[PDB]
Protein backbone atom coordinates (compact mmCIF):
# COMPACT_ATOMS: atom_id res chain seq x y z
CA UNK A 1 0.00 0.00 0.00
CA UNK A 2 1.24 3.56 0.13
CA UNK A 3 4.00 3.52 3.18
CA UNK A 4 7.92 4.29 3.73
CA UNK A 5 10.02 2.50 5.66
CA UNK A 6 13.21 3.83 7.07
CA UNK A 7 16.28 2.17 7.79
CA UNK A 8 20.11 2.46 8.28
CA UNK A 9 19.56 3.28 11.74
CA UNK A 10 21.75 2.11 14.54
CA UNK A 11 24.66 2.96 17.69
CA UNK A 12 27.49 4.36 15.86
CA UNK A 13 30.90 6.68 17.64
CA UNK A 14 31.03 10.51 17.44
CA UNK A 15 32.88 11.86 14.64
CA UNK A 16 31.83 8.74 12.06
CA UNK A 17 29.13 8.97 9.16
CA UNK A 18 25.89 7.07 8.76
CA UNK A 19 23.63 6.89 5.67
CA UNK A 20 20.21 6.17 6.30
CA UNK A 21 17.40 5.50 3.69
CA UNK A 22 13.35 5.47 3.15
CA UNK A 23 11.87 3.01 0.83
CA UNK A 24 9.03 4.52 -0.57
CA UNK A 25 6.08 2.20 -2.28
CA UNK A 26 2.61 2.75 -3.42
CA UNK A 27 2.68 6.31 -4.67
CA UNK A 28 4.19 8.28 -7.64
CA UNK A 29 7.74 9.35 -5.35
CA UNK A 30 9.55 11.27 -7.73
CA UNK A 31 6.78 13.99 -7.79
CA UNK A 32 6.78 14.70 -4.15
CA UNK A 33 8.52 16.80 -1.74
CA UNK A 34 10.09 15.13 0.67
CA UNK A 35 11.41 15.54 4.89
CA UNK A 36 13.49 14.10 7.38
CA UNK A 37 12.18 14.78 10.87
CA UNK A 38 13.49 13.75 14.05
CA UNK A 39 12.79 13.38 17.80
CA UNK A 40 15.66 13.30 20.70
CA UNK A 41 14.55 10.81 23.43
CA UNK A 42 11.97 12.33 25.57
CA UNK A 43 11.28 14.81 23.36
CA UNK A 44 9.35 16.54 20.65
CA UNK A 45 10.05 16.63 16.89
CA UNK A 46 12.02 18.73 14.91
CA UNK A 47 12.57 19.24 11.24
CA UNK A 48 15.98 18.32 9.75
CA UNK A 49 16.21 18.62 5.89
CA UNK A 50 13.77 19.03 3.23
CA UNK A 51 14.54 17.55 -0.54
CA UNK A 52 12.45 19.14 -3.74
CA UNK A 53 10.49 16.17 -5.71
CA UNK A 54 13.37 16.79 -8.63
CA UNK A 55 16.63 17.43 -6.19
CA UNK A 56 16.71 20.94 -7.25
CA UNK A 57 16.62 22.47 -4.30
CA UNK A 58 17.85 21.38 -0.22
CA UNK A 59 17.37 23.05 2.91
CA UNK A 60 18.45 22.07 6.10
CA UNK A 61 18.71 22.86 9.99
CA UNK A 62 20.79 25.03 11.60
CA UNK A 63 21.92 21.79 13.58
CA UNK A 64 23.05 19.95 10.81
CA UNK A 65 23.88 22.05 8.02
CA UNK A 66 27.75 21.25 6.83
CA UNK A 67 27.17 17.86 8.47
CA UNK A 68 24.16 15.94 6.59
CA UNK A 69 22.98 15.88 3.07
CA UNK A 70 19.72 14.96 1.85
CA UNK A 71 19.58 13.02 -1.54
CA UNK A 72 17.04 10.63 -3.84
CA UNK A 73 16.53 8.27 -6.21
CA UNK A 74 13.84 8.71 -8.26
CA UNK A 75 13.90 5.40 -9.82
CA UNK A 76 14.38 3.25 -7.18
CA UNK A 77 12.00 5.50 -5.03
CA UNK A 78 14.33 5.98 -2.23
CA UNK A 79 15.43 9.36 0.17
CA UNK A 80 18.79 9.37 1.52
CA UNK A 81 20.09 11.19 4.81
CA UNK A 82 23.81 11.05 4.95
CA UNK A 83 24.66 11.95 7.60
CA UNK A 84 28.40 12.80 8.81
CA UNK A 85 30.45 14.44 11.87
CA UNK A 86 28.10 12.70 14.31
CA UNK A 87 27.66 14.00 17.49
CA UNK A 88 25.48 12.51 20.72
CA UNK A 89 23.09 15.76 20.56
CA UNK A 90 21.84 13.60 16.83
CA UNK A 91 20.68 10.13 18.94
CA UNK A 92 16.94 10.52 17.86
CA UNK A 93 14.50 8.36 15.79
CA UNK A 94 14.78 9.53 12.31
CA UNK A 95 11.50 9.70 9.99
CA UNK A 96 11.08 10.02 6.53
CA UNK A 97 8.03 12.47 5.80
CA UNK A 98 6.24 13.33 2.74
CA UNK A 99 4.64 16.52 2.32
CA UNK A 100 0.51 16.72 1.50
CA UNK A 101 1.10 17.69 -2.23
CA UNK A 102 -0.47 20.91 -3.03
CA UNK A 103 -1.18 23.47 -6.11
CA UNK A 104 -0.12 26.53 -6.15
CA UNK A 105 3.05 28.34 -4.29
CA UNK A 106 2.58 27.09 -1.20
CA UNK A 107 4.19 23.58 0.45
CA UNK A 108 2.25 21.78 2.82
CA UNK A 109 1.79 19.96 5.94
CA UNK A 110 3.32 16.36 6.31
CA UNK A 111 0.77 13.52 5.14
CA UNK A 112 2.67 10.41 5.32
CA UNK A 113 5.56 9.45 7.92
CA UNK A 114 7.52 6.24 7.95
CA UNK A 115 7.76 4.07 11.09
CA UNK A 116 11.40 5.91 12.39
CA UNK A 117 15.01 4.45 12.93
CA UNK A 118 16.76 5.00 15.62
CA UNK A 119 20.38 6.54 15.45
CA UNK A 120 22.41 6.50 18.90
CA UNK A 121 25.79 8.04 18.71
CA UNK A 122 28.00 7.31 21.50
CA UNK A 123 31.84 6.86 22.59
CA UNK A 124 30.69 4.18 25.07
CA UNK A 125 31.65 0.39 24.65
CA UNK A 126 29.50 -2.78 24.58
CA UNK A 127 28.56 -3.63 27.55
CA UNK A 128 26.41 -6.35 29.41
CA UNK A 129 24.70 -5.18 32.95
CA UNK A 130 25.17 -6.14 36.28
CA UNK A 131 22.20 -7.38 37.49
CA UNK A 132 21.07 -6.82 41.57
CA UNK A 133 18.50 -8.03 43.74
CA UNK A 134 15.85 -5.29 44.87
CA UNK A 135 14.97 -7.83 47.93
CA UNK A 136 11.88 -7.73 49.50
CA UNK A 137 11.77 -6.86 53.53
CA UNK A 138 -0.51 -7.31 53.01
CA UNK A 139 1.77 -6.96 49.67
CA UNK A 140 5.23 -7.06 49.22
CA UNK A 141 7.94 -5.48 46.44
CA UNK A 142 10.48 -7.21 44.70
CA UNK A 143 12.97 -6.53 41.84
CA UNK A 144 16.01 -6.58 39.84
CA UNK A 145 18.55 -3.91 39.34
CA UNK A 146 19.62 -3.54 35.48
CA UNK A 147 22.90 -1.35 35.90
CA UNK A 148 25.79 0.24 33.79
CA UNK A 149 24.89 -1.65 30.28
CA UNK A 150 25.12 -0.13 26.61
CA UNK A 151 23.85 -0.17 24.45
CA UNK A 152 19.99 -0.01 24.55
CA UNK A 153 17.91 -2.39 24.73
CA UNK A 154 17.62 -5.27 27.36
CA UNK A 155 14.55 -7.49 28.18
CA UNK A 156 13.52 -8.54 31.53
CA UNK A 157 11.24 -11.00 32.59
CA UNK A 158 9.95 -12.80 35.65
CA UNK A 159 10.17 -16.46 36.16
CA UNK A 160 10.75 -17.17 32.40
CA UNK A 161 7.82 -15.39 31.41
CA UNK A 162 5.49 -17.11 34.10
CA UNK A 163 5.54 -13.89 36.06
CA UNK A 164 3.51 -10.81 34.23
CA UNK A 165 0.68 -9.94 36.30
CA UNK A 166 2.34 -6.78 38.62
CA UNK A 167 5.35 -6.03 36.68
CA UNK A 168 6.51 -2.64 36.24
CA UNK A 169 10.24 -2.49 34.34
CA UNK A 170 11.13 1.02 33.93
CA UNK A 171 12.47 2.69 31.08
CA UNK A 172 16.39 3.06 31.04
CA UNK A 173 18.28 5.81 32.29
CA UNK A 174 21.01 7.03 30.99
CA UNK A 175 23.87 7.45 32.88
CA UNK A 176 26.57 10.51 33.28
CA UNK A 177 29.12 7.65 32.59
CA UNK A 178 27.00 7.07 28.76
CA UNK A 179 25.94 3.44 30.08
CA UNK A 180 22.26 3.00 31.05
CA UNK A 181 20.55 1.64 33.81
CA UNK A 182 16.95 0.31 34.63
CA UNK A 183 15.22 -1.52 37.44
CA UNK A 184 12.31 -3.79 36.60
CA UNK A 185 10.02 -4.57 40.12
CA UNK A 186 6.87 -6.49 40.96
CA UNK A 187 4.51 -6.77 43.65
CA UNK A 188 3.40 -10.04 45.38
CA UNK A 189 1.31 -11.13 48.24
CA UNK A 190 3.71 -10.91 51.45
CA UNK A 191 2.42 -14.19 52.55
CA UNK A 192 3.82 -15.88 48.93
CA UNK A 193 8.02 -14.30 49.81
CA UNK A 194 8.66 -17.77 51.05
CA UNK A 195 6.84 -19.63 48.75
CA UNK A 196 7.02 -18.71 45.84
CA UNK A 197 10.57 -18.32 44.02
CA UNK A 198 10.97 -15.49 42.23
CA UNK A 199 13.36 -15.08 39.38
CA UNK A 200 14.58 -11.95 37.14
CA UNK A 201 15.94 -12.90 33.47
CA UNK A 202 17.81 -9.98 32.20
CA UNK A 203 19.12 -10.88 28.74
CA UNK A 204 21.02 -8.13 26.89
CA UNK A 205 21.70 -9.11 23.18
CA UNK A 206 24.30 -6.68 22.31
CA UNK A 207 26.92 -8.05 24.54
CA UNK A 208 25.09 -11.70 24.00
CA UNK A 209 25.07 -11.12 27.81
CA UNK A 210 22.08 -13.97 29.57
CA UNK A 211 21.68 -13.33 33.60
CA UNK A 212 18.71 -15.47 35.00
CA UNK A 213 18.94 -14.02 39.06
CA UNK A 214 16.86 -15.37 42.30
CA UNK A 215 15.69 -12.63 44.29
CA UNK A 216 15.22 -13.93 48.38
CA UNK A 217 14.08 -11.46 51.25
CA UNK B 1 16.44 34.81 -1.38
CA UNK B 2 14.50 31.51 -2.28
CA UNK B 3 12.18 30.46 -0.17
CA UNK B 4 12.34 27.02 1.75
CA UNK B 5 8.51 26.91 2.13
CA UNK B 6 7.83 27.47 -1.52
CA UNK B 7 5.81 24.20 -2.99
CA UNK B 8 8.32 21.68 -3.04
CA UNK B 9 6.24 19.43 -5.23
CA UNK B 10 5.92 18.45 -9.27
CA UNK C 1 8.37 30.94 14.62
CA UNK C 2 8.12 29.19 17.92
CA UNK C 3 5.34 27.60 18.76
CA UNK C 4 3.55 26.91 21.96
CA UNK C 5 0.63 24.25 23.27
CA UNK C 6 -1.36 24.62 26.31
CA UNK C 7 -1.67 22.89 28.17
CA UNK C 8 0.98 20.61 28.20
CA UNK C 9 -0.94 17.64 29.89
CA UNK C 10 -4.63 17.60 30.28
CA UNK C 11 -6.73 14.34 31.95
CA UNK C 12 -9.68 13.14 30.17
CA UNK C 13 -12.37 10.69 29.88
CA UNK C 14 -14.06 8.92 27.14
CA UNK C 15 -17.02 10.62 25.47
CA UNK C 16 -15.59 14.19 26.98
CA UNK C 17 -15.10 16.93 24.10
CA UNK C 18 -11.62 18.00 23.76
CA UNK C 19 -10.07 21.03 22.99
CA UNK C 20 -6.15 21.95 22.86
CA UNK C 21 -4.72 25.28 22.33
CA UNK C 22 -1.45 26.05 20.03
CA UNK C 23 -0.14 29.66 19.94
CA UNK C 24 2.47 31.01 17.47
CA UNK C 25 5.33 33.40 18.53
CA UNK C 26 3.83 35.34 15.01
CA UNK C 27 1.43 35.33 12.72
CA UNK C 28 1.69 32.38 10.27
CA UNK C 29 -2.08 32.71 8.21
CA UNK C 30 -3.49 29.15 8.11
CA UNK C 31 -0.33 27.60 7.32
CA UNK C 32 -0.70 24.80 11.07
CA UNK C 33 -1.31 21.70 11.10
CA UNK C 34 -2.35 19.03 13.75
CA UNK C 35 -0.74 15.79 14.60
CA UNK C 36 -1.20 12.80 16.72
CA UNK C 37 1.68 10.55 18.17
CA UNK C 38 1.39 7.54 20.25
CA UNK C 39 4.45 6.27 21.70
CA UNK C 40 6.95 4.43 19.80
CA UNK C 41 4.50 5.35 16.87
CA UNK C 42 4.58 7.81 14.12
CA UNK C 43 3.20 11.00 13.76
CA UNK C 44 -0.14 11.04 12.07
CA UNK C 45 -1.49 14.25 10.21
CA UNK C 46 -4.83 15.38 11.72
CA UNK C 47 -5.96 18.90 10.21
CA UNK C 48 -3.99 20.77 7.68
CA UNK C 49 -3.83 24.48 6.80
CA UNK C 50 -5.23 24.91 10.17
CA UNK C 51 -8.91 24.03 9.37
CA UNK C 52 -8.85 21.24 6.87
CA UNK C 53 -9.41 17.41 8.20
CA UNK C 54 -7.04 15.19 6.30
CA UNK C 55 -8.26 12.57 3.99
CA UNK C 56 -9.62 9.33 5.99
CA UNK C 57 -9.26 11.10 9.21
CA UNK C 58 -12.32 10.39 12.08
CA UNK C 59 -15.09 13.45 11.67
CA UNK C 60 -14.34 13.75 15.35
CA UNK C 61 -11.42 15.94 14.86
CA UNK C 62 -11.70 19.59 13.97
CA UNK C 63 -9.24 22.80 14.05
CA UNK C 64 -9.80 26.43 13.80
CA UNK C 65 -7.99 29.65 14.40
CA UNK C 66 -5.52 31.90 11.98
CA UNK C 67 -2.67 34.28 12.57
CA UNK C 68 -1.20 33.28 16.50
CA UNK C 69 -4.02 31.48 17.98
CA UNK C 70 -5.11 27.74 16.92
CA UNK C 71 -7.28 25.11 18.16
CA UNK C 72 -7.82 21.21 18.15
CA UNK C 73 -11.44 19.85 18.82
CA UNK C 74 -12.14 16.07 19.68
CA UNK C 75 -15.93 15.82 19.88
CA UNK C 76 -16.13 13.04 22.05
CA UNK C 77 -12.94 11.48 22.68
CA UNK C 78 -12.46 7.50 21.59
CA UNK C 79 -10.80 5.06 23.82
CA UNK C 80 -7.98 5.20 20.99
CA UNK C 81 -7.29 9.24 21.10
CA UNK C 82 -5.57 9.24 24.19
CA UNK C 83 -1.96 10.41 22.68
CA UNK C 84 0.56 13.27 22.61
CA UNK C 85 -0.78 16.13 19.97
CA UNK C 86 1.47 18.49 18.15
CA UNK C 87 0.61 21.61 16.47
CA UNK C 88 3.03 22.68 13.40
CA UNK C 89 3.86 26.42 11.10
CA UNK C 90 5.01 26.12 7.42
CA UNK C 91 4.46 29.28 7.31
CA UNK C 92 6.52 31.40 4.20
CA UNK C 93 10.31 31.48 4.87
CA UNK C 94 9.90 29.97 8.27
CA UNK C 95 10.60 26.77 7.80
CA UNK C 96 9.30 24.11 9.93
CA UNK C 97 8.90 23.90 13.65
CA UNK C 98 6.81 21.91 16.12
CA UNK C 99 4.72 22.58 19.78
CA UNK C 100 6.03 20.03 22.30
CA UNK C 101 2.93 18.96 22.60
CA UNK C 102 -0.06 18.01 24.71
CA UNK C 103 -0.82 14.69 26.09
CA UNK C 104 -3.98 13.44 26.61
CA UNK C 105 -3.89 11.12 29.56
CA UNK C 106 -6.86 8.97 31.09
CA UNK C 107 -8.43 10.57 34.11
CA UNK C 108 -9.31 8.14 37.03
CA UNK C 109 -9.89 8.61 40.33
CA UNK C 110 -6.91 9.58 43.18
CA UNK C 111 -4.49 6.85 43.78
CA UNK C 112 -2.01 7.21 46.45
CA UNK C 113 1.42 5.43 45.72
CA UNK C 114 2.40 2.57 47.61
CA UNK C 115 6.40 3.63 48.91
CA UNK C 116 8.97 1.01 49.40
CA UNK C 117 12.64 1.32 49.78
CA UNK C 118 15.10 -0.93 49.00
CA UNK C 119 18.93 -0.80 50.13
CA UNK C 120 21.84 -1.39 48.51
CA UNK C 121 22.96 -5.15 47.89
CA UNK C 122 25.97 -6.93 49.23
CA UNK C 123 26.48 -7.48 45.59
CA UNK C 124 26.77 -4.14 44.47
CA UNK C 125 28.23 -2.76 47.47
CA UNK C 126 31.73 -5.20 46.59
CA UNK C 127 31.47 -3.40 43.58
CA UNK C 128 32.29 -0.30 45.20
CA UNK C 129 28.98 1.79 44.76
CA UNK C 130 25.78 2.04 46.25
CA UNK C 131 22.59 1.96 44.39
CA UNK C 132 19.29 2.99 46.96
CA UNK C 133 16.35 2.48 45.23
CA UNK C 134 12.92 4.23 46.06
CA UNK C 135 9.28 2.86 44.64
CA UNK C 136 6.33 4.87 43.98
CA UNK C 137 3.47 1.92 42.42
CA UNK C 138 0.57 2.41 40.79
CA UNK C 139 -0.48 5.70 41.51
CA UNK C 140 -2.81 8.91 40.56
CA UNK C 141 -2.36 11.56 39.29
CA UNK C 142 1.33 11.48 37.96
CA UNK C 143 2.32 14.54 39.76
CA UNK C 144 4.79 13.38 42.85
CA UNK C 145 7.69 14.71 44.55
CA UNK C 146 10.29 12.27 45.85
CA UNK C 147 13.27 13.57 47.91
CA UNK C 148 16.27 11.58 49.19
CA UNK C 149 17.25 12.52 52.78
CA UNK C 150 20.83 10.81 54.48
CA UNK C 151 20.59 11.72 57.97
CA UNK C 152 18.33 14.20 57.50
CA UNK C 153 20.03 15.82 54.36
CA UNK C 154 18.08 16.54 51.82
CA UNK C 155 20.15 14.93 48.84
CA UNK C 156 20.31 17.08 45.54
CA UNK C 157 22.00 15.99 41.94
CA UNK C 158 23.10 12.45 43.03
CA UNK C 159 19.47 10.77 42.11
CA UNK C 160 17.67 9.73 38.75
CA UNK C 161 13.97 9.09 37.90
CA UNK C 162 12.07 6.94 36.01
CA UNK C 163 8.09 6.69 35.15
CA UNK C 164 5.60 4.37 33.22
CA UNK C 165 3.44 4.99 30.90
CA UNK C 166 -0.04 4.86 32.00
CA UNK C 167 -1.18 1.62 32.88
CA UNK C 168 -3.69 0.15 30.55
CA UNK C 169 -5.86 -1.76 32.88
CA UNK C 170 -6.01 0.66 35.76
CA UNK C 171 -4.40 3.88 34.07
CA UNK C 172 -2.05 4.26 37.24
CA UNK C 173 1.70 5.60 36.81
CA UNK C 174 4.60 3.82 38.83
CA UNK C 175 7.64 5.55 39.22
CA UNK C 176 11.43 5.04 40.52
CA UNK C 177 14.02 7.09 42.12
CA UNK C 178 18.01 5.74 42.28
CA UNK C 179 19.99 7.83 44.47
CA UNK C 180 23.54 6.74 43.30
CA UNK C 181 26.61 7.33 45.61
CA UNK C 182 30.13 5.50 45.83
CA UNK C 183 30.42 2.70 48.53
CA UNK C 184 32.61 4.97 50.59
CA UNK C 185 29.98 7.33 50.91
CA UNK C 186 27.63 5.24 51.69
CA UNK C 187 29.10 3.93 55.30
CA UNK C 188 29.57 7.76 55.88
CA UNK C 189 26.14 8.28 57.25
CA UNK C 190 23.18 5.63 59.03
CA UNK C 191 19.39 6.92 57.75
CA UNK C 192 18.53 6.59 54.26
CA UNK C 193 14.99 8.22 53.56
CA UNK C 194 12.27 8.73 51.03
CA UNK C 195 10.27 11.40 51.29
CA UNK C 196 6.84 11.33 49.22
CA UNK C 197 4.84 14.06 48.08
CA UNK C 198 1.28 13.22 46.34
CA UNK C 199 -2.31 14.56 46.42
CA UNK C 200 -3.10 11.11 47.46
CA UNK C 201 -1.29 11.81 50.62
CA UNK C 202 -3.06 13.95 53.58
CA UNK C 203 1.02 14.13 54.97
CA UNK C 204 3.75 13.14 52.79
CA UNK C 205 4.76 9.70 53.52
CA UNK C 206 8.82 8.89 54.55
CA UNK C 207 10.01 5.40 54.18
CA UNK C 208 13.61 4.76 55.76
CA UNK C 209 16.06 2.10 56.91
CA UNK C 210 19.06 2.33 58.70
CA UNK C 211 22.36 0.98 56.47
CA UNK C 212 22.98 -2.59 57.94
CA UNK C 213 19.83 -3.23 59.68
Amino acid sequence: QVQLVESGGGVVQPGRSLRLSCAASGFTFNTYGMHWVRQAPGKGLEWVAIIWYDGSQKYYADSVQGRFTISRDNHKNTLYLQMNSLRAEDTAVYFCVRVRFSVGPHGSAFDLWGQGTMVTVSSASTKGPSVFPLAPSGTAALGCLVKDYFPEPVTVSWNSGALTSGVHTFPAVLQSSGLYSLSSVVTVPSSSLGTQTYICNVNHKPSNTKVDKKVEP
Amino acid sequence: NPDPNANPNV
Amino acid sequence: VQMTQSPSTLSASVGDRVTLTCRASQSISSWLAWYQQKPGKAPKLLIYDASSLESGVPSRFSGSGSGTEFTLTISSLQPDDFATYYCQQYNSYSFWTFGQGTKVEIKRTVAAPSVFIFPPSDEQLKSGTASVVCLLNNFYPREAKVQWKVDNALQSGNSQESVTEQDSKDSTYSLSSTLTLSKADYEKHKVYACEVTHQGLSSPVTKSFNRGE
